[PDB]
DNA sequence: AGTAGTTATGCCGGTCA
DNA sequence: ACTACT
RNA sequence: UCGACCAGGCU
């Protein structure tokens, strides 16, 4: 899953920053605008790699105000989830509708009726849990989830998964 | 494509700077000098942006590059440094 | 030989009046009228029928008709013409616009 | 401009893809259904009915409202809506092609009337260039008036091969008003070609046939010349013009839509009613009229859809037609800010390239200088100076895009600039400016001069720059444009300053000389007979500003 | 101000066709094996199993803090804190993601030896499997070839039960300890 | 109509004149690459005059007591008489001059010798003279090889086109053909010494300016040549306040229209 | 080449473009009485090896369509038996530059 | 005053690119519209406020630009559309050449 | 024939919904 | 008032 | 806020 994609970005530098430590200010701007960002297109952009050799190229000067626009060619580590992708993470929240597992920078949600049947919801617990003949899932338990579907949204991706198939559930 | 970037060698365009090029350099620099960008010469008391630009150009200290386009899309880059300034 | 005569004729019209126009000018006109192959008239029928962009052509003589036929035949405009840009409010590729300008991070450091 | 920040990346237009609207897209784009021909007054209540102008399109009443979009009128471009028509109608502007395409395809089956099987056709089919190809293809098979089912292959005219079927004879087509009529030929069989009919045949034309006939599968397929769903242009295109309240001020276009709207509703309520079959079609051609009249209203079939009062009604096409037109009079040229004009009169005391500017004008025309440590002082002086004294200023514009009006602002006297802010200051001595005299025949009708603010109300120019403009002082007027950017002015001073323009490339010689008084007199001052004594020679020397002080 | 990506296919207006993604190894167009490098050369998709990812990130944030000072001139539970520092030094501090990713990665990492990870990679990079599967097999603890072929349907016919079960064995060993 | 039909024609960075389609219209602007502002009418002496005076002017026969440079001109005047190695050059020179003369009479059949051409050479020499107060009394100090190989070398730099290849290089040589005739017409050994009386210094100077002044007269890629050309014709037609053949505005109209049924449609037969 | 006198059969010529490669050319007699190419205003043209052309295009970065065209029925075009695609090199005198070299592709 | 066709020519003649663009925009029209990257139309429903964009019908919400063109031109396009003609505006080229 | 398309630049009273 | 094209 | 159409006059 986790990928390393070759991306690029455009930055418009005011003329004031047309100093000597310019390359530095761009490389900075890049990281400010990219690391932490999210798109359904490339998923979560987590970390820009090889800081040292970020290609700045020659920026062209806009022609009415005097800013320049550089096309910063970088490379980075991204995280885009998928439907049918098996992933395991830790629990975070848990109600009567299901519980939310956290895989990486993202959060997956397991709906009650997407769990096995013999697995019940013990409300009269704390932290709230889900009990089975054998299992006891809750707040911090690690779980192996199958991502059933994703929903790209704003600055993040969210999905819903099940643990009703085989070899899925707590670990 | 950048398969359109004609090497510093093999350049065939004029070695000299065109009135248009230069008119546009002095103007661009003046603009940025007025935008409070860094100035690369000593303002011998100069305080007019175009003046400061003409001065930067006379001391070939203008960090700009003219990207000349050929009718096909090819292009040769020339620095104001390089470019002669007979005009 | 046509181009030759065409110039010769054009020239006479101007010299007959007792004026002088440096050859290159009439030359250029004369040539434009012939390059394509025969005699293209400085007329809505002649020149305004080449492959220049729709937008360019519509700025002379047959405006809407040209724009209509333009949508019918799904034309594509390069926006290489002075006119297209004037219409789009963009810097036209002429004199000051015949080339781009960039800050060279390199030389920008040698200066200090 | 068109203000307020937008996070959307900003680029320039590189290409323009022309095409035709598919009824589907029109429906897709549409933000509003549009059923009622009423402007608004929700039953007389000043507002807008969910029917015409703003059933969610742009706005009116200086009211951000605009189907959330908000932003308010200056920012909100229009928003298209639509009208599902009652029956397909031609597009006034395509009728000609619509017809010529029929004369190229076979009705009933929709296949070309000439294959590679015909050679004179292949020759055309090779012609690369939509325009000319379709030009041939037509002339070629316009005559072919039978959908031949079998042709003698490139072997012997003996064994004839098979292609497309149905040999149905082909109607000889002619145009009548906005109607296409054919006569399949003892004696012909005259009959009118219905739109729904022509539409279907076009829809059946094959994709390859499309193209061979200069069209395009993605951007402009034949069928689209036939309007089915009509795009409704937003308020901005057809803005009103109110007179306070309880009145009106609708636009011609807003009416012709109402016409179309009415005309449509009428038709439809005849197909859901007692449809006297050919009393309907009598009201269908009315729609064809309006929907045609709205785009073009200066056709050949004389009914020039006049409006109540006889005035013709501007068709959209009128809006774009040459000079004064949209294109020619709004884009290839337009009225502009920062310009000034007055009577001119020569002044034998200005330098060739100066331009005497009346103080009153110097105080109106302004330049947007940016606050720099280089000019903080000078600029603050001007701001404090005022918009009324001469060397002064009118506005101070802060980083936080807001104008401080130095003539009212309770802080006019106050104000302390800010590196980066801008002070719109008065035009001052030596500002480069474009000066011109119309008609503008050659470069030299527009040269850049140095300003010299001066008394009285007339632009004063040096006599020798007289010829280039072709001005005399019989009362000619001259225009003047003040450059606004740091580079804009650079372009003037560096490229078109009067001194540069001196030797003209028009006729490889100078284009300004010595004239009138100076010419007449320079001769006299020259004649061997002309002698000058000390007292005067001394003044004459002094008058020359460079004179090295050497008698 | 967006963020482009080494391949621009024509916007023939007809913007409709792009399927959904799945365990049919049908990731976006933005993730096909055949994708173009920044030096415009074809280069196979680069998927990373966890840990192999925890290393990649950590290494970069390191050489960063380094150059973030060349110009300055003029144990599972234990790594959690050691990393929480490198972060508040080279990261943006609001990268709640890169932080959460560093823990998640640090905790669920199967191999924590730049060598063991290499071993893993060589081992799998002989299967001829898709970068994604190779990624999953690497970061998902599997025993029966069944558990594998089941959490990774993409496989199924791509590798025999015994052969896949072999590699699985190997994987359970190179499986660095804690 | 003129302007609308040339809007988009401008000299490109390769010295080609094209429109907005990239279609060539003039391979080298004005068939010479020169900007019109930098041109002046100059006389090409070589073309006119009798063969009699042509020889008396440009001919230098070192192997002759009556056709050599008298030593009052050139310094090495006496020690040059009879030099066979030099007459090879002087004959090579006088051969070209004579070839030029025929080539000019070929281009300008008329015999007309005054034509607009870049770099005014008459002046560029007068300054040369006065700058160095060159006295027509003493003798020069120019090697007969000095002159000849210098002028020969000056040509090598009157660049208009640049590319490294034959098609272009040839184009270049074409572009400069007529100018060079002028050049040789004026920098002929005989003239240079008998007429101008230039010293070796004054000479190297004239050669330097002639070079610069040339490079300066070349057209600037960018120049909106189209519109310029349009207005340059239109403007004077405006002042046309009008041998009985349709002439003037009505005729011009006729022409631009490619008018099939022109009014006066004479035809002159020789 | 076939120099007819007062014309050829409207059925006869229907047999010229029928024996390729080899091509046939028809010419009227009265049309060749005077040689046009010899006319004052007519400059020297010149065919160009498919290579000489490929070079012309390469050295000027031209597409074919960017070259000044000449009519297939242009007098001088026929005189040299030009064929759609070939390029002539027109060389003429110049009151500006002595000699100038232009190119014309065949339509 | 009117900087008309003829004065436009004179600027082209001087080769004064910027001064022309500035005279036809900054000094007159100039407007900011948002276009779709799929269909070159001014469809996009920009809500510069909540940072939302979108162009249903193309169902876009990501591929969107903003361009500066003379209001008269926005009009020219909307008018051309009203007449069922699509004058798509694209920020990148394809036709190369 | 029939069929349309133009025509210089720019600036400065009086009826109609 | 004139001029070309379908 | 602010338009259209017509007609007339100056260069
Ligand atoms: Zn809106
Ligand atoms: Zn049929
Ligand atoms: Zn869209």
């Amino acid at each position: 899953m986790f990928f390393i994609k070759d991306l690029s970005l455009n930055i418009t530098l005011h003329p004031s920053f047309f100093g000597p430590r310019m390359k530095q200010y761009l490389k900075t701007k890049l990281l400010e605008e990219v690391e932490g960002s999210c798109t359904g297109k490339f998923g979560y952009i987590l970390c820009v790699l090889d800081y040292d050799n970020i290609d700045i190229q020659r920026g062209r000067i806009l022609p009415t105000d005097g800013s320049a626009e550089f096309n910063v060619k970088y490379r980075a580590v991204v995280f885009k989830p998928f439907k049918g992708e098996v992933v395991d993470g830790t629990v975070v929240s848990c109600s009567q509708h299901g519980f939310e597992v956290q895989v990486g920078p993202m959060k997956v949600f397991v709906t009650k009726h997407l769990m096995p049947q013999d697995l019940t919801f013990n409300a009269g617990s704390n932290p709230p849990s889900y009990q089975s003949s054998e299992d006891v899932i809750t707040i911090k338990s690690r779980i192996r989830v199958k991502i059933e579907g994703c929903i790209s949204q704003v600055s993040s991706i969210h999905a819903i998964g099940s643990i009703k198939e085989d070899y899925l559930g707590a670990i | 494509l950048k398969e359109k970037a004609i090497p510093k060698d093999q350049r065939a365009t004029t070695p000299y700077m065109t009135k248009y090029e230069r008119a546009r350099i002095l103007g661009t620099r003046a603009l940025q000098i007025s935008m409070n960008a860094p100035v690369f010469v000593d303002l011998e008391g100069e305080t007019d942006p175009l003046r400061i630009a003409m001065k930067e150009l006379a001391e070939k200290k203008i960090p700009l590059v003219i990207r000349r386009y050929l009718p096909d899309g090819s292009f040769e880059d020339w620095s104001v440094e390089e470019l002669i300034v007979d005009l | 030989a046509g181009r030759a005569a065409l110039y010769k004729e054009v020239y006479n019209v101007i010299a007959s009046d007792g004026s002088y126009v440096n050859y290159r000018h009439m030359a250029l006109l004369v040539d434009v009228m012939t390059t394509q192959g025969g005699l293209t008239s400085v007329t809505r029928h002649g020149f305004n029928r080449s492959n220049t962009g729709a937008l360019m052509r519509c700025s002379f003589e047959e405006t809407v008709e040209i724009l209509f036929e333009a949508g019918a035949s799904a034309e594509l405009d390069d926006c290489r013409g002075v006119s297209e840009n004037v219409i789009l409010g963009q810097m036209a590729p002429i004199g000051t616009g015949a080339f781009d300008v960039m800050i060279d991070e390199e030389s920008l450091v040698k200066y200090m | 401009v068109g203000q307020q920040y937008s996070s959307a990346p900003l680029r320039t237009v590189k290409e323009v893809q022309f095409g035709l609207f598919s009824p589907e897209e029109v429906r897709a784009i549409s933000v509003a259904k549009i059923r009622f021909p009423e402007t608004m007054d929700e039953t007389q209540t000043r507002a807008k009915i969910g029917g015409l102008n703003d059933p969610r399109l742009g706005s009116i009443d200086r009211n951000l409202k605009c189907q959330t979009c908000q932003e308010g009128m200056n920012e909100c471009p229009g928003h298209f809506g639509h009208i599902d028509l009652a029956k397909p109608v031609f597009h006034v502007g395509f009728i000609a092609k619509i017809k010529k395409v029929c004369e190229c395809v076979c009705m009933h089956c929709g296949k070309l009337l000439l294959d590679e099987h015909n050679e004179l056709m292949r020759q055309a089919l090779a012609i690369k260039d939509s325009k000319k190809r379709f030009a041939a293809i037509w002339t070629l098979c316009k005559t072919k008036m039978v959908c031949e089912t079998d042709v003698p292959s490139e072997d012997d005219p003996t064994q004839l091969v098979s292609r497309g079927g149905c040999g149905n004879t082909q109607p000889t087509i002619r145009k009548d008003g906005l109607k296409l009529v054919g006569s399949w030929k003892d004696e012909p069989e005259l009959r009118v070609l219905s739109t729904e009919e022509i539409l279907n045949i076009f829809k059946h034309i094959s994709v390859k046939d499309f193209t061979s006939l200069g069209f395009n599968e993605v951007f402009s397929r034949p069928e689209w010349m036939i309007l089915t769903c009509l795009p409704v242009p937003p308020p901005p295109v057809r803005p009103s013009i109110s007179f306070n309240e309880s009145q009106r001020g609708e636009d011609d276009l807003t009416f012709k839509l109402a016409d179309i709207l009415k005309a449509n509703i009428s038709l439809e309520t005849l197909e859901h009613n007692g449809a006297p079959h050919h009393a309907i079609e009598e009201a269908e051609s009315l729609l064809q009229f309006h929907v045609a009249t709205y785009m073009d209203n200066d056709i050949a079939g004389q009914p020039q859809a006049l409006q109540k009062s006889g005035r013709p009604v501007k068709s959209i096409r009128a809006r774009l037609k040459g000079k004064e037109g949209r294109i020619r009079g709004n884009l290839m040229g337009k009225r502009v800010d920062f310009s000034a004009r007055t009577v001119i009169s020569g002044d034998p005391n200005l330098e060739l390239d100066q331009v005497g500017v009346p103080k009153s004008i110097a105080k109106t025309l302004t330049y947007p200088e940016v606050v720099t440590p280089y000019n903080i002082d000078r600029l603050t002086q001007l701001v404090r100076n005022g918009p009324n004294e001469h060397p002064g200023a009118k506005y101070v514009i802060r980083d936080s895009g807001d104008r401080i009006d130095l003539r009212y602002s309770k802080r006019a006297g106050d104000i302390q600039l800010q590196y980066g802010w801008k002070v719109e200051r008065h035009i001052m001595d030596n500002d480069p400016v474009l000066f011109n005299r119309q008609p503008s025949l050659h470069k030299m009708s527009m040269m850049a001069h140095r300003v010299k603010v001066i008394p009285y109300s007339t632009f004063r120019l040096n006599l020798s720059v007289t010829s280039p403009y072709n001005a005399d002082f019989d009362g000619d007027e001259m225009n003047l444009h003040v450059p606004q950017s740091e580079e804009t002015r650079a372009e003037l001073s560096q490229l078109c300053a009067v001194p540069l323009q001196i030797v003209s490339p028009q006729s490889n010689k100078p284009c300004m000389g010595i004239v009138q008084d100076t010419l007449c007199g320079i001769r006299k001052l020259t004649l061997r007979d002309t002698f000058i004594e000390l007292d005067q020679v001394l003044n004459m020397l002094y008058w020359v500003p460079d004179w090295d002080g050497v008698i | 101000v967006s963020t482009s990506t080494f391949q621009t296919r024509r916007r023939r207006l007809k913007k409709v066709e792009e399927e959904e993604n799945a365990a049919t190894l049908q990731l976006g167009q933005e993730f096909q094996l055949k994708q173009i490098n920044h030096q415009g050369e074809e280069e196979e998709l680069i998927a990373l199993n966890l840990s192999e990812a925890r290393l990649v990130i950590k290494e970069a944030l390191v050489e960063r803090r380094r150059a973030f000072k060349r110009s300055q001139k003029k144990t599972r539970e234990k790594e959690l804190e050691s990393i929480d520092v490198l972060l508040e030094q080279t990261t943006g501090g609001n990268n709640k993601d890169l932080k959460n990713t560093m823990q998640y990665l640090t905790n669920f990492s199967r191999f924590r030896d730049q060598e063991t990870v290499g071993a893993v990679i060589q081992l799998l990079k002989s299967t001829g499997l898709h970068p994604f599967e190779v990624a999953q097999l690497g970061s998902l603890a599997c025993d029966t070839a069944d558990e594998a072929k089941t959490l990774i349907p993409s496989l199924n016919n791509k590798i025999s039960d015994d052969e896949l079960e072999r590699i699985l064995k190997e994987l359970s060993n190179l499986e660095t300890l804690y | 109509r003129l302007v609308k039909a040339l809007e988009d024609i401008m000299v490109h960075y390769d010295n080609t004149t094209r429109n907005s389609l990239g279609n060539v219209i003039q391979f080298i602007y004005g068939e010479d690459g020169m900007d019109a502002a930098h041109i002046e009418k100059q006389s090409l002496d070589t073309i006119g005059g009798s063969d009699a005076a042509f020889e008396k002017r440009y001919r230098v026969d070192l192997l002759n007591t009556d056709h050599t440079l008298d030593p009052s001109l050139l310094e090495s005047g006496s020690e040059i008489l009879g030099d066979l190695k030099l007459q090879v050059l002087l004959d090579e020179e006088y051969k070209q001059l004579v070839k030029d003369r025929k080539f000019l009479r070929e281009v300008f059949v008329d015999g007309e010798a005054n034509w607009p051409l870049p770099v005014n050479i008459r002046r560029i020499i007068q300054n040369a003279q006065q700058t160095f107060h060159i006295d027509h009394t003493k003798p020069s100090d120019l090697t007969i090889k000095d002159i000849v190989l210098g002028v020969k070398d000056l040509q090598e730099n009157l660049l208009v086109l640049r590319g490294k290849n034959e098609i272009i290089q040839n184009a270049q040589r074409d572009a400069v053909t007529l100018f060079c005739c002028l050049l040789r017409s004026r920098l002929a050994t005989r003239r240079v010494l008998q007429e101008y009386r230039l010293t070796k210094q004054a000479f190297d100077w004239v050669l330097s300016n002639i070079e610069a002044q040339f490079l300066r007269s070349v057209v600037h890629p960018g120049e909106m040549v189209g519109v310029l050309a349009a207005q340059s014709i239109g403007e004077p037609a405006t002042q046309m306040t009008l041998k009985k053949v349709t002439s003037g505005v009505p005729r011009l109209k006729e022409i631009l229209n490619v008018a099939k049924n022109m009014k006066t449609p004479s035809l002159t037969v020789y | 080449i076939f120099v007819y006198q007062n014309n050829i059969t409207p059925s006869a010529m229907k047999l010229v473009p029928s024996i390729p490669p080899a091509t046939i050319e028809t010419f009227n007699e009265a049309a060749l009485v005077v040689n046009i190419t010899h006319h004052e205003l007519v400059p020297k043209h010149i065919r160009l090896s498919s290579d000489e052309k490929r070079e012309l295009l390469k050295r000027y970065r031209l597409k074919e369509s960017q070259l000044p065209r000449i009519q297939r029925a242009d007098p001088v075009a026929l005189y040299l038996g030009l064929k759609r695609g070939e390029v002539v090199k027109i060389i003429r005198k110049s009151e500006t530059s002595g000699r100038y070299a232009s190119y014309r592709i065949c339509m | 005053l009117r900087f008309g066709e003829m004065e436009r020519d004179c600027m082209i003649a001087h080769g004064a690119a910027s001064f022309l663009k500035e005279r036809l925009m900054e000094a007159s029209d100039a407007f900011r519209v948002h276009i779709c990257g799929i269909c070159g139309l001014m469809t996009v429903i920009a809500k510069l406020n909540h940072n939302q964009f979108e162009c249903k019908g193309c169902d876009n919400k990501i591929d969107i630009y903003q361009i500066h063109i003379p209001y008269a031109a926005k009009l020219l396009f909307q008018e051309l559309m009203a007449m069922n003609i699509t004058p798509r505006l694209y920020t990148d080229r394809s036709r190369d050449f």
